[PDB]
C-alpha cells in the first residue's frame, strides 16, 4: 500500500 | 457521553497514557469525550485525537483486507463451498469500521469544523474529513459510494485551497494533506496521473523553500517529502 | 450468551478467521462461545481457545506494566505531583485484565477441567488454570494474594503430576507446562533455586528422549527446550 | 521477561 499520514 | 463525568484535563492526560502503552482504543475513547468538552483542541490534542484513530482505524483496515482476500478467493471457480461465515465475518468487522468513521465524521461536523478558523485547525480537520470519508469509500459498493468518493474529494479539496493560500509549501500539515490527497486519487478515483501530478508538484514546491526552514523544521517537512518520493517510486 | 445463536462449528470457523486477520478479541469471543454449547473441545479448538486468550491477556499484561512504571515514577521522591489519573487509569486497565482471567478460569470450572480425563486435555487446562492465576498473581497487592498465588501453585502441580505420570518427557504440553511452573517459581513465589532445578531437570530429561521421535516431534520439542535453555541462560 | 507458552 501507498503511505498515508 | 460515558467520559461526561471526567475532567477536560484528565482525559488529556490519561489519552496521552494510553498512547505510551498503546492502548489505541481506550485513547480515542478518551479524546472523544475531550472533544465533547465543546472546547477548540489545541495543536497537541488535535494530534492525540488523530493518532488515536488512525491507530484503530488502521488496525480494522487492515484486517477487512485479511478478510475481503479470503472472501475473494473463496468465490473462485474450483472453491469448495465454506457457508457464509467469512461473508458475515468480513462484513462485522466492516460495519465496526463503519462505525469508527461515523464517530470521527461525528465529531468534525459536531462541532470541530466549524469553529476551526486558523488555517492550520481547519486544513487539519478537513483533511480528517477527507480520510474518513476515503476510509468508508475504501468499503463501499452500493448506491452511495459515488456519493461517499464525493465527499472525500470536497472535503481534500476544501483543505487544499486553503493550504495553498495560507500555509507555506514546506508546511508538514500542507504535505501531509497533499500526499493523502495523491492516495485518493490514485487508489479511489482511479485519476493515477493526477496522484503522480500532485506528488510530484508538492515535492519539488516543498524543495524550493527549504532554505527558508530552520534544522527542525528542515527535518520534520523532508520527512514528509520522502514519502511523497517514496509514492512516485512505487508509481512509476 | 452473545455467541448463543450461532452454530458450533461457525464460531470455530470465524475463530480461525479472526486468528488470520490478529483480532484475538473476536477470537476469545467465539472460542468463549464455543465453549460455552457445552461439548468438549478437540486439540486444536483448545489451542485455539488459548492462543486467543493468551494475545488478549498478553497486551493488557504489557499495558499494565508499562502504566505500572508510570505510577511507581510518579510516588518517587522529587516527582511532581500529578493527580490521581495515573493510578486511576492502571486501576481500569488492572480491573479489565482480572476480568479476562475471571472469564478464562470460569469456563475451566463450568466445566472443561471436569469433563477432561484424558492426559492431555486435563493437563493442558490445568496448565492454563495455573496461567490464569499466575496473571491474577502479577496484579495482587491485597489479603487474597496469598491465595491467588497457591491457587495458581496446585493448579500447576496437579498438571505436573499427571504429566509426568502419563506423558512422554519430550511432549510439548508437558514441557510448556514445566517452562512456565518454573516461571512461576521464579517470578511469583520467589523461588529462583526451585524454578532453575526445574528447569534444567526438564531439559535434560527432555534430552535423553529425544532419540525416540520422529523428524516433525523432534523439532517441536526441541524448540521448547531452547526456551527453557533461554530461560536458564537468563538466571545463571 | 522470560519465556512462557
Ligand atoms: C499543530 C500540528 O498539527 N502540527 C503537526 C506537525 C507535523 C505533523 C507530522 N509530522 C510528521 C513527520 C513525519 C510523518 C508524519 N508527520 C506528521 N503527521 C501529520 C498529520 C497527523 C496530519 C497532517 C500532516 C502530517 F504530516 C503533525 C502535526
Ligand atoms: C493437542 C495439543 O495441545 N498439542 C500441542 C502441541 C504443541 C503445542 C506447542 N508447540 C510449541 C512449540 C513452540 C512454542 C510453543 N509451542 C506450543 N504451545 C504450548 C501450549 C499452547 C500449551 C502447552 C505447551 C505448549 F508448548 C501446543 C499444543
Ligand atoms: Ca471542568
Ligand atoms: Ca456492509
Ligand atoms: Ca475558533
Ligand atoms: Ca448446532
Ligand atoms: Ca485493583
Ligand atoms: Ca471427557
Ligand atoms: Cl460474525
Ligand atoms: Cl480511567
Amino acid at each position: 500500500f501507498p503511505a498515508t499520514v | 457521553g460515558a467520559m461526561g463525568s471526567m475532567e477536560r484535563a484528565s482525559l488529556i492526560q490519561k489519552a496521552k497514557l494510553a498512547e505510551q502503552a498503546e492502548r489505541y482504543e481506550d485513547m480515542a475513547a478518551f479524546m472523544k469525550g475531550a472533544v465533547e468538552k465543546g472546547e477548540e483542541l489545541s495543536c497537541e490534542e488535535r494530534n492525540l485525537l488523530s493518532v488515536a484513530y488512525k491507530n484503530v482505524v488502521g488496525g480494522q483496515r487492515a484486517a477487512w483486507r485479511v478478510l475481503s482476500s479470503i472472501e475473494q478467493k473463496s468465490n473462485e471457480e474450483g472453491s469448495e463451498e465454506k457457508g457464509p461465515e467469512v461473508r458475515e465475518y468480513r462484513e462485522k468487522v466492516e460495519t465496526e469500521l463503519q462505525g469508527v468513521c461515523d464517530t470521527v465524521l461525528g465529531l468534525l461536523d459536531s462541532h470541530l469544523i466549524k469553529e476551526a478558523g486558523d488555517a492550520e485547525s481547519r486544513v487539519f480537520y478537513l483533511k480528517m474529513k477527507g480520510d474518513y470519508y476515503r476510509y468508508l469509500a475504501e468499503v463501499a459498493t452500493g448506491d452511495d459510494k459515488k456519493r461517499i468518493i464525493d465527499s472525500a474529494r470536497s472535503a481534500y479539496q476544501e483543505a487544499m485551497d486553503i493550504s495553498k493560500k495560507e500555509m507555506p509549501p514546506t508546511n508538514p500539515i500542507r504535505l501531509g494533506l497533499a500526499l493523502n490527497f495523491s492516495v485518493f486519487h490514485y487508489e479511489i478515483a482511479n485519476s493515477p496521473e493526477e496522484a503522480i501530478s500532485l506528488a510530484k508538484t508538492t515535492f519539488d514546491e516543498a524543495m524550493a523553500d527549504l532554505h527558508t526552514l530552520s534544522e527542525d523544521s528542515y527535518k520534520d517537512s523532508t520527512l514528509i517529502m520522502q514519502l511523497l518520493r517514496d509514492n512516485l517510486t512505487l508509481w512509476t
